[PDB]
Parts: C-alpha cells; structure tokens; sequence
C-alpha cells in the first residue's frame, strides 16, 4: 500500500510544445501491391474482355468502406465522412460559416474530431443487425392470418348514394334485408346468419436480422431529385446510384463513350432479379386501401424497366438489352451473357449487374421454406447479432438474407487502350451451366465442372493458358458458401474436382475467401460482391478473415488443397497473387463460373511505349474520379446532373 | 415471508448468487487443428527469416501432430522456398513435414480431463494449455460465455493444440448443485440435436481421467458482504468439490470397473491454513 | 460587372486578364493547387523581392502585418495537419515562431525537407473555403483577390 | 375502398385464453376485455375510431381475350395429375410445348444424348414474368388460410420453370441462362442461343417462352389504358372475334392473350449428322435499345 501510493499518484504529465492536430489525409493515388512478373504476351488486345469500372451497394453502402471493414475490421476517416455524409448525420451548409454541420444540432465539426465523434454511430447503423423498418408505414398489414366470424347482427353505415348503395347490395339480395334511410340517402343492407366478415388480424414474428442498406441512406444526395426518388421504384434509385458510382469511380462520363464509339455499340444487360417485389406489394396494398397509386406503375413495375429508366435517362445506349431472371445468379448470368456479346463484336461496352431486395413477403415466404437462419435457435445456440452468417462452421443452421448488388462495366482492350482506362481485372472465362435430372430438390447440383473436360484440353485452362496463367496460378477462390448445411461440403468437393481436372500440382494451397459472412445472401447481386471483392483482393494482396468462423466442420477435412483463414495475410512482394475464381450455385438448378486475372497481363499484351503512356493516363483517371468524389463529398456540383 | 426469512438467513442476492446458468446448447467445441496448421504454415512464409531461429525448436515442435494434407503442403512450401532460395525455411519446413507425418498419441492420450475455473492469466489456464500440448480432452467450464471470452479460448486452442487435442467450453456455475449435476449428466450421456428432417450427432460419450477444481469463488467487494461471503465461498469450495467429484466418479461407473477418476487439489501461512481445513473434509 | 452573379462567370477571363495586369491581382485556380504552389504564391505575392518601402511593422520583419504572418503559419501548420500520414493524434510540428518562421523561404524548405510529396499532391476540397475565410478576416486587408 | 368505424358490440368464437391474449395485443389501449369462462375466452370489445376492413369486391364484367381453349386438360398428353395440380401451370404449359416440339420434329432428348455430351445441350427458356396467377394464389391462400405449400415461395421463380423442364425432361448440364424483357423475351432467347451455337458453347439450344394474363394483369393494363375497351369497342359496333385490328382506321389498343411456346435451335453439323427436319435457317438475330 504504502510504496503504491507513492509510484501511481505522482506520476508526471509530459506534453510536446508544438502538439498540433491531426487532419484527414487529401486524396491521394491508391497504393497496389508490387505487381507480379511475367512475359509479353502474343495475344493482341483485341481480343481481352477486361473489367474498366464496378460499382456496388450493400450492407456496408460502397465497395470503398465494405472492403476497408472487410480488411481492417475498422473504418478510415475518410470511410466515416462519406458514411455519415451518406445517411444524414452531416450536412454541409456555408450560411453561418462553411463547413460540415452536424443533423439534429447544428454545430461547425471538427475535422479531427470526425472518427472519434462519428465512428460508434455508423458502425451502430451498418451492417448485419436486427431489421429496422423504413417505410414510415405501420407493420400490421402485411401478414398470413386465418379469421372465420359469422354475424347476425346490426349494420351501422355511412353517407352513400342510393346507386351507391345498390352497387353494395347487388352482391347481397338473397342473403340480405334491405331498408332505406331518407335521413342519409341510402339503403342499409343487413345481412342473415352464415356471413362471415373478414376481421383482420395481423400478427408480429418480430427480430428478423438481416443484411439492411445502411439505416437511413438518402439518395437524394447523390444528386438524384426528390420527385424521381418518390414516383420510380427503389430498386431503380439504387441502379441510378450504384451505375453513376461505377463511372465516376473509374473516372468517365458515357458521353466520352459516345465521343469514341457509336452508339450501337453499347449495351446494358442489368438483369434485375425479380422485380419490384417491394413494389408489387405497395401496388396492391394502394389498391386494398385505395391510396392514389399511379395509373402506370403496372405498366413500369416490370424488372427490364428499372435498367429501361437507366438507359432512357442516363446512358442512352441504343445497344442490345437483354435481362436475365436466374433470382441467384442473374449478376452472374448478366456477367457472361456481356462478354460472350464483346466476343462477337455486337458491343465494345457493356453495363452489366443486378439488384435485389428483401420484403416482409420475402422473408416469410423464407421462413415458411425454412432454409434462413432461425433467430430464436441461433439466439438458443448464444450467438451475437452480427456472427449469424458463419459460413465452413460447425454451428451453421441457414443463410442470412440481405438487400443490394451493383453494377460492373466490361469493355473491350481496344476501348480500355485507346481511351486509357483503368483495367481492374481481366476475364478469362465467364460460363453458366444447369445441373440435370434430380427430381428430388434436396439433392443439390454439381455439375459446374463441365468446364475442365479434358484436363489441358478442357477450355478454361486453354483461356487461362492463353493468358499465361499455369494451373498452379489460381491462388484464391471466392466461394459461394451462403452458410448452410448443404452447400459447403459439395462445393468443396466441387472446387477439388475442377482442381485435379486442371491438374493441380499436388499440395498448392488455395485461398477460401468467403464474404457472405461479411456481408449476407443477396439473392441475384451476390455475383457484383464477389467480383469487386476479387478485384481488390487483387489489387491489394490481402487476403481477408473469416471473422464468424470458430470450428471448421469435420467434413471438409478431406479436402487436400484448402486454406481456410482467419486472420488478414498481407501479402505484398512476398507472394504474387496472379489469377482467382468464382462460383455462384444459384436457385434453381444454374450454377457460374467466372474467372480473374490480375491487369498485368494486360500491361503484358501490349507494346513496351504505349504501356507507358496507358499506365500515365489510367493513374490520372482513377485520381481524378476519387478527388472529384471528394470536391462532392465536401463543396458541392454534385453528381448525377441532369440537362 | 419466505423472502425475507432467506434475506435474513442467507443474504439479500442469493438468488441471484445461485441462479443456475447452465444450458447444453451454448457448448463450444474447438477441435480443429489440421485448418489452423495450415494457415501457420503460411504465415511462416510471411513472416522473414531474421526471426525463424529465435523460436526454431518451438516452430519445429508446434506441427507434430498434424495430418497428410498438412505434410504434403509442407513439402509444397519446402520446394518454393528451395527455389526462391530461403535455406532457413526449406530446412523448417523439411522438419514440419516429418515432425507432422508422425502417428504416435501423446503424453496425455485418452485423458479426458475436466478443468474449473479457468481465467485469462491464471494456473487453470497454464494447465490447460499443458494438457492441450500433450494431446488431451479438456472440458472447461467458465461463468459467462462472451465474444471476448470466446477469442480467449479460441486463441488459446490454435497456439497450444498439439496431436488429437480437443477443447470443450461450457458455461456452468460453480455455487449451484444444479449445475453441477446437470454438467455431470452432460459429460455423462451423450448429446443429439435434432433439427426438422433429421438429426446431428454432437458428443460421443464420455468418461473422465483427471480433474481440476481451480474455482475461483467470486469477485465482488463493494456490498459489505462478508458475513454471507465467509460461508458461501466456503461451500463453493468444499461441497461443490466434492459433489462434483461424486458425480464425476459416477457416472463411469458400472460400465467401466477398475477405471479411476484422479483428483489433484490445490492448497493456496492463514491461507494455508484455510486451504489445510479445506483439504481434511 | 460588379453585383451581377452571371455576368462574372460571363466575363471570367477578362476580368482575370485585367488584374493580372494590376497590381492586386488574382492567383490561379486555388482548387487545382498543389500545397507547395500554394505556399509560393502566397509568399509571392506578400513578399515578393523584399522590395518595398511603405510603412513596415519593423526593421528586419519581411511582413508588413501581424495578421499576415499568422496567416502564413497558419497555413504552415494545416499544410503539416494535413500531409501527415494519420488522423487522430496530436503530433510534434515544426515552426515554433522563430527566425526560421521570419525568413519564409527556409520556411518553406524546411517543410519540403520533410514532406516530399507537398510537391505533387493537390489541395483538399474543403481547405478552399478554410483559405477564403482565412483571408476574410478582421486585419489589414489582404494584397490579392 | 371501404372504410367504416364501429363502436359495437364483438361477437366471438371458441378461443383459447392464450389466443384470445395474442389477438388482444395490440388491442388494449382501445379496447376493453371482458373474459367469458363458458366460451373459455376473452372478449375485445373496441370504441369509437375502430375501423373494420369491410371487403367490397366490385365486378367489371365483359373482358375480351386471348384464352387457350377451354377445358384444355393437360393431364391428356401424359402429364399426371399431382404434377398438374403441385406445379405452376405456366411449367404445366412448357412441359406441353416441350414434348409438343420434340415428338413433332421426331426426337428423343435420348438420341441428342447418344450423339453429342450433355454440357453441349442448352436451355435458355426465358418465361416472361414468371406466375403472376401463382403469386396471387400464394397471397390468397395466405389470407384466407388455405393450405398452400410450404416450398412454392422457393419454387415460384421464373427460371424454376425451365428448371423443372431439365431436372424432369431433358437432363442436360448446359447453360441455362432466363432472360426477362416481358414483350421480347422468346426474342432475346432466341438470339441469345444463337450467339451461344455461334462461340461453341452448345450445339443444341432449347429457347422459347411463355406467358399469361391474370386479374391483377387486366386491371393494372386497364389501369394503365393501352388496351381495348370493351365498352367503348362495343360503342363503335365491333363483334367479339375481331378486336384486335392492326393497320386499321377503328384500332384502339391491343387485345391481351396468354400462351407462347418453344423453338429448337441447333446446329447445321447435328442437322446433317443425325439428318433432322430444318425448318428455317437463322440468318440474323439481334435486340436494341432506343
């Protein structure tokens, strides 16, 4: 006691003289790993199919903050602004002084203060959390409920007219006693024993976690008008944000497109994946309760119309519009259907994607099938709110729903060469395929492995083979693994099938990457996910966590090749990441391939002056997008101007 | 009346102090070794080769008990760093691969022990972390099962596992016999969940070897307690000890005669002296 | 021209032209700057050659106000603030209100010494409005528009 | 639109006390609760402000159309009856339309079998909205508490369709790709499976679509108002067989039918090695924007 006294209290306090604040870091050029080495290649670059732009929109809001929490587990100051920019806590407003001001105060913030001010407030509001209801609506509406009353009694009514009144009992006569009221001016009808009235009820399941867009995300401040977000379905205003994302994020407007290319020779092949499921329920929930729906929106309620608007406002493409419906995979469908169309020659750039959203109908008609994950039997099992989506574990009882996806632009290396744009990966192979006769639906697929027919001979490993990439070189695979009890096992068997068609050299380790644990099943844009994942995965050379795993289950234990990780490798000039793979085994007998190869092999293609000036003219695109996103983020001209 | 005769009896939060906690479908199992070592064997890549020779018989001795895969890999990263020319790491690894063909069980084999009251930087958790090492079954029981709790024990399977080693963690209460007896039926019988369409086999069956009641009594002292405290801190030592070393040697008992529960006793100069009383009950 | 919003962004150019042919003139586009070119110009056009003769704070002290030094360390420190690599924490600064504070040009040395990149990396977005109502204020009105 | 408020008395039914609890949860800050032992219930009876969903349901009567024949019966080409009766009528209809096209070319999806691998065979039928009438029929039975199955929000989807054609019919492991543009998606099928014979990604391609039209398909197109009025068709003297009048001075709007189909699309090497029926040769097909 008495020598801890002593030390602990007089304890001297040093401050430095200068001691000057620290302020977020002006937007300076992203930092790749240290590229890997290979040889030129003798493929011209007519004939490469390379991802140019990639825009998303998630659980996490951009693909810029859902990889810096994917990697770090923490946001960087510059992540906090555009996230509290984006769900209303700032404002910026120049009237007292210029500055940011905070929502519900008012005050002139502090630039040093942002992080420590802000941080707790947008980690509270993003990410996988209990479901928080945006709709300013009630919530007894929407629900199954069984009601049989049979009444015998008096029938109090209101000021009808008397056809009024005889449109209400034409139905009536036989079952009914008909009584005029001169004092109201009408009938009064008052029906016999056996009517039944429907009295609705409706019931409360209450804690559904989900994978919600952040909680209070306003579009408008992109710079989408506030009659556009009301009229035009929500899934469209979330296209309209995630394809200007995409293009001011790589740095173009559609009119250099235009400048450079005819117009025929763009398309926009955004397979939306169902369709307005939110919107159909609000048209008939407006036609029960006799709000003033438009008179349109069965016409403009169909899914093509969402990227219909897109082309219509904003690209104006008079391109080949084809839009898939796989409701899993429809990111991925769009994916290949766009390349396959540059492999002809019908386009020279493609805007690919798919969006998604999950409803009250959405997520009963999931809890009636019973493959989601139960609240109350993770909660039974004692597990937090945000590890519910636990894919390769032992505790896995279903997936995890959420709402999003986005939009990437596939070009051509002619146009990515002569305009310099930023390449940020380039396609090797993009295949979808059924699975065949299996009339009992729990037996799942596996017959994606029809592209390693013949070993060498087999068609992906002659386009990789073409890009100078061996069998050894597919380091990373971005499974599809939505956590459940069924779909990891066969796809780690899958994955070791297509590794020893290609001929894998015995004990290469590969990468399990697996973000559904991150961000959750969007249903058709969970291909969008992987893809900007994979890019950064390759551009950065990091490898990310899986954060909710604990156990690995035991089954997989077969597997000679897999390297599950836990903790974020980084990787730089230490171990070169050269190509990775996709799968998306989606609903309904329809699984996809896609492969990824690092953008040195298109530095790799071309000749050894023009690779200098492209590798010029791409850095100053990618500055220039991201300082543009951050005279937005501070002053003003925002985006999305509409002449 | 009923309250207040145990509010003047017992004490005013008894039955917050001997609320049972436990329940069979919060228990964690931590057996998977061959996944970790092969992610250690990565980062041992990463990491330079400055370091290797500070901990060369440690990171020789970590992947002994390991499995074919994990061998084969090790040969894998044994050519690559014989290519790129790391001659530290191709020896490391040429060792990790014959340490991790190696089929032989440990020192602790087949020990299914039972470890109470183990906390961050404690001698419960050193000996836990002993038996992991040797290869055994523990079953450790903790008061409250938490994310931060949950990385501790998680952190410390992946650094101590060694051959077959398995880490059970269960969320009991050490001052309610209920606990105890529902804990000692858990490790008894064994545990099925059953889903809809089918059922999961979880826990085989099991019978103990060792035992180690290390319970910490209670860290509370801002109530002004210690009139109630001197007595129930002296049944969280003596009754629940020997309450569960009854149902511990029961529940082996008809089926495996001539097979012994095993009890160490920690005895921690008044200290001594309350420990001695404890001991010679 | 004056008091008409549009006819300013009409006639841009000549009124550049103009007074860059006075002598206040105007810098170039203060969003596109570069935090070297930025400190130059400042010093460029407060300073100059060490030229002039009317009504200086003192012997030996280049700026003619009070207000335009503090100006000028004040931009010294949110160009330090802002090029180092972090975001919370109070760091160690230079310029603690010496000679090398009174001669500008070690001044500016001095921060490119450390800082490489304040030659290449452009001005943040939000340290225009920062610099107008840095020289708005209360002091002897500034030598520049 | 109904909207009445009543302030009576609530006549009830045999409830248990938990049930009548949960149907008072929401209730009891407008309502009082009286319990009944004889009926072994509670009673919720509600003041003023209480409004009760009084459903109305008008009749717009004479809708023209483009129905498949009545009494079209299915199950007389071969499909069984809980097949018909579980699956969604518009597979019913692909499933017809299938075995239609293969036994009326001569085929079995068995001899493209013996003649070229299983991943060389596609199917890319594109259904165009996918079960608008089963959509409804979920949302009806979920009101009304009939006891639909527990599995058709999973199998409702529109590639599930087409899905169901290969799991049953022609087993093929090949590209399945659905497309959805809702007046041209048996157009952008039939153009996607040529490009996709034009790469050599397939040699056989199953393309087509189907469509249909429901209650809520009539009132949000006559919402909408680019159909043909009956009653303002009928005013100007026009019978009932010929609505629909393209290239016409009296035309106002389109008539609305339900059906579609399915094509064959392969390759001239298949054409000439298994010596098949070629009815047309494509030439060029593309889609567009505007």
């Amino acid at each position: 006691r008495e020598q801890m006294s002593a030390a602990a209290a007089v304890d001297e306090d040093a401050e430095a003289p200068g001691a000057i604040a620290a302020l977020p870091s002006p937007p300076r050029g992203f930092t790749p790993a240290p590229p890997p080495q290979w040889d030129d290649l003798d493929v011209d670059p007519a004939d490469l199919v390379v991802i140019v732009g990639g825009a998303e929109i998630g659980p996490y809001g951009s693909s810029r903050t859902r990889f810096e929490m994917e990697v770090e587990n923490e946001l960087s100051a510059a992540g906090v602004l555009e996230l509290a920019w984006t769900t209303g806590l700032i404002r910026w407003e120049d009237d007292p002084q210029p500055g940011w001001y905070d929502t519900e105060s008012g005050e002139m913030v502090d630039e040093s203060e942002l992080v420590q001010r802000y941080h707790d407030a947008v980690v509270q509001r993003v990410g996988i959390r209990e479901f928080v209801d945006d709709g300013a609506i009630d919530p007894d509406h929407a629900s199954p409920l069984l009601v049989s009353v049979f009444l015998e009694k008096d029938f109090a009514f209101v000021v009808s007219s008397e056809a009024d009144a005889r449109a209400f009992v034409e139905f009536d006569p036989e079952h009914t006693v008909i009584r005029p009221v001169p004092d109201s001016t009408d009938w009064q009808v008052i029906r016999k024993a056996g009517t039944e009235i429907r009295v609705p009820r409706k019931t409360k399941l209450s804690r559904v976690v989900g994978g919600q867009i952040p909680t209070g995300f306003d579009p408008t401040v992109w710079g989408i008008s506030a009659d556009m977000a009301g009229s035009i379905d929500r899934l469209a205003v979330w296209n309209m944000v995630a394809t200007v994302d995409a293009f001011l994020s790589s740095g173009f407007s559609p009119a250099e497109v235009m400048r450079y290319v005819h117009p025929s020779l763009v398309a926009n092949t955004q397979g939306t994946g169902m369709g307005g499921g939110t919107s159909m329920q609000t048209m008939y929930h407006g036609n029960l309760l006799g709000r003033n729906k438009p008179n349109d929106i069965f016409q403009e309620v169909l899914p093509n119309i969402i990227a219909a608007h897109v082309v219509q406002s904003y690209v104006g493409s008079y391109g080949a519009m084809i839009h898939p419906v796989a409701a899993c995979a429809t990111a991925a469908v769009s994916v290949e259907e766009g390349v396959d169309k540059i492999r002809l020659g019908k386009a020279q750039l493609v805007v690919a994607g798919g969006l998604d959203d999950l409803t009250l109908e959405g997520i009963i008609g999931f809890g009636d099938m019973a493959a989601t994950a139960d609240t109350s039997m993770m909660c039974g099992r004692g597990i937090h709110d945000s590890k519910f989506s636990r894919p390769n574990d032992r505790r896995r009882l279903g997936f995890v729903e959420a709402q999003g996806g986005g939009t990437i632009l596939l070009a051509r290396g002619d146009l990515a060469l002569r305009m310099g744009l930023p390449v940020l990966a380039v396609v090797a192979f993009a295949q979808s395929f059924g699975d065949g006769v299996h009339t009992s639906i729990p037996a799942p697929g596996l017959g994606a492995l029809g592209a390693g027919r013949g070993g060498k001979d087999s068609p992906l490993a002659r386009a990789l083979a073409k890009l100078g990439v061996a069998a050894d070189d597919v380091a990373v695979i971005s499974k599809h693994d939505t956590s459940t009890l069924a779909n990891d096992p066969n796809e780690t068997e899958l994955h070791e099938r297509l590794a020893d068609a290609l001929g894998r050299s015995e004990g290469a380790p590969l990468f399990v990457v697996s973000q559904k644990s991150l961000t959750g099943h969007a249903k058709g844009g969970a291909a969008v996910f992987q893809m900007m994942g994979l890019c950064q995965i390759l551009r950065d050379g990091v490898i990310p966590p899986n954060r909710s795993l604990d156990c690995v289950d035991d089954e997989l234990a077969g597997s000679a090749h897999f390297v599950w990780v836990r903790d974020t490798l980084r990787l730089g000039g230490k171990f070169p990441l050269k190509a990775g793979m996709l799968t998306s085994l989606g609903f309904g007998h329809v699984s996809g391939l896609v492969a990824l190869v690092h953008p040195q092999a298109f530095i790799a293609s071309l000749d050894p002056a023009q690779r200098a000036d492209y590798q010029r003219r791409a850095d100053a695109r990618l500055l220039a997008g991201q300082r543009r996103l951050a005279s937005a983020i501070a002053g003003g001209a925002p985006m999305y101007q509409r002449p | 009346e009923l309250i207040d005769l145990v509010t003047a009896e017992l004490g005013a939060d008894w039955p917050r102090l001997v609320a049972p906690v436990f329940d069979p479908k919060k228990a964690v199992v931590f057996d998977d070794r061959w996944a970790s070592a092969r992610e250690d064997l990565v980062k041992l890549w990463l990491t330079d080769e400055g370091d290797i020779d500070a901990d060369w018989p440690r990171l020789a001795e970590r992947f002994e008990g390991a499995g074919h895969v994990v061998a084969t890999q090790a040969t894998w990263w044994q050519g690559k760093s014989l290519a790129a020319g790391r001659q530290i790491h191709a020896s490391l690894y040429g060792r990790i691969a014959a340490g991790a063909e190696n089929p032989e069980p440990g020192r602790y084999g087949g020990e299914v022990a039972v470890v109470t009251g183990a906390s961050k930087g404690s001698i419960a958790a050193s000996v836990v972390a002993r038996l992991l090492d040797g290869g055994a079954t523990v079953i450790a029981t903790t008061s409250k099962l938490d994310e931060e709790r949950l990385a501790f024990y998680r952190t410390l399977y992946r650094d101590h596992a060694r051959y077959g080693a398995a880490l059970w963690l269960v969320a009991a209460n050490m001052a309610s016999y209920s606990d105890v007896d529902a804990l000692v039926e858990w490790i008894g019988t064994e545990q099925t969940e059953s889903l809809g369409p089918q059922s999961i086999h979880i826990k085989d069956a099991q019978t103990p070897t060792l035992l180690f009641p290390f319970a910490a009594p209670r860290v509370v002292g801002d109530l002004s307690e210690a009139g109630s405290r001197a007595e129930m801190e002296m049944k969280v030592l003596l009754w629940a000890v020997q309450r569960l070393i009854g149902g511990l040697s029961t529940i082996g008992a008809e089926r495996d005669i001539a097979s012994r529960l095993h009890v160490v006793l920690p005895g921690s100069d008044g200290a001594y002296g309350e420990a001695k009383s404890a001991l010679d009950a | 021209v004056a008091g008409d919003a549009e006819a300013v962004a009409e006639r841009r150019d000549e009124i550049i032209a103009a007074m860059a042919k006075t002598a206040k003139p105007y810098f170039g586009d203060v969003a596109d700057m570069t935090y070297l070119q930025w400190l130059r110009r400042y010093v460029e056009l407060a300073i100059g050659e060490g030229n002039s003769t009317a009504d200086t704070a003192s012997v030996g002290s280049p700026w003619l106000a009070d207000t335009w030094r503090d100006r000028f360390e004040q931009m010294l420190q949110r160009a330090e603030a802002r090029l180092h690599p972090q975001d919370f924490g109070p760091i160690q600064t230079l310029f603690t209100d010496a000679g090398l504070l009174d001669n500008p040009q070690q001044a500016i040395a001095a921060l490119l010494a450390r800082y490489p990149d304040a030659e290449t990396v452009q001005l943040h977005p939000a340290d225009v409005p920062f610099f107008v109502t840095l020289c708005k204020t209360l002091g002897k009105p500034v030598n520049f528009v």
